[PDB]
């Protein structure tokens, strides 16, 4: 079929998240509105209600590289979590540990992977996972 | 079992009978995706500088307007912090009578006289200080667009 390159690709990614998806229990924008490259954007997720993330806000850092979105980009939390996949001293998201990365197809958007870390953050082996304080972040 | 004629036509035409000014370079993996170099027009703050810009023909080209952006910073009333132009033709007075040659021109007649007029802060400074846009221009043009 036809591709869409990158570039225009992210461009359609930056209106999306202008506009907001669902309920807004994730966005995602670009870190610095001066990045022609459109490389780095930040995440956020609403923890999920009746899991012990609920009524927290976890900030994340998006990196879409040159092959994007051939390639799957990289993740990473600012805000500490106890989740499986993340890396608790650093917060980068081990890509084979969540499935839409080790999965990756080119139709998938920074907006598929903010969702479905979000999906699972209601998963059993995660909901009831005891979280750090509240407003921690990772260094780096 | 490829492109439609047209967007044959119009890609080697762009590579046989170049606009003035205006470099067009096909992307190595996509037939639809094209890497353009207009340079600075003469007489404007931006002359002597070379800016980079993308094009991509979307699946209902010609029905859909041409996608465009400037990938070199560049000071301008019709043009955002992220190279996204504004330009009548590109959105809303786009038909397909028009072609590519027609929108890279355009392009290149806006940075030839820009026009502060369109319904952002650089379009309100141009206004109000033409003189100091004008050398911020030109400033920006030195920064960005000599390499």
């Amino acid at each position: 079929g036809v591709k869409v390159p990158r570039n225009f690709r992210l461009l359609e990614e930056l209106e999306e998240g202008q506009k907001g998806v669902g309920d807004g229990t994730v966005s995602w924008g670009l870190e610095d509105d001066e990045d022609m490259t459109l490389t780095r954007w930040t995440g956020m997720i609403i923890g999920p209600p009746r899991t012990n993330y609920e009524n927290r806000i976890y900030s994340l850092k998006v990196e879409c590289g040159p092959k994007y979105p051939e390639a799957p980009p990289s993740v990473r939390f600012v805000t500490k979590i106890n989740m499986n996949g993340i890396n608790n001293s650093s917060g980068m998201v081990d890509a084979r540990s969540i499935p839409v990365l080790a999965k990756w197809q080119n139709s998938y958007s920074i907006k598929v992977v903010l969702q479905e870390l979000r999906r699972l953050m209601m998963s059993k082996e995660n909901m009831k996972l005891p979280q750090p304080p509240e407003g921690q972040t990772y260094n780096n | 079992a490829g492109l439609p004629r047209r967007i044959i036509k119009e890609t080697q035409r762009l590579l046989a009978e170049p606009v003035p000014g205006i470099k067009a370079e096909p992307d190595e993996s996509n037939a639809r995706y094209f890497h353009v170099v207009i340079a600075g027009p003469q007489d404007s703050p931006f002359e002597g500088g070379t800016f980079k810009l993308e094009l991509f023909l979307p699946e209902e080209y010609p029905m859909a307007a041409p996608k465009v952006r400037f990938m070199t910073k560049i000071y301008h009333p019709n043009v955002d912090k992220l190279g996204r132009i504004c330009l009548d033709i590109l959105k809303d007075k786009w038909s397909p009578a028009l072609q590519i040659r027609t929108v890279l021109l355009s392009i290149q007649a806006l940075l030839s006289a820009p026009n502060p007029g369109d319904p952002n802060d650089v379009a309100e400074q141009w206004k109000t200080n033409e003189a100091q846009a004008i050398e911020t221009a030109r400033a920006w043009t030195r920064l960005y667009a000599m390499n």
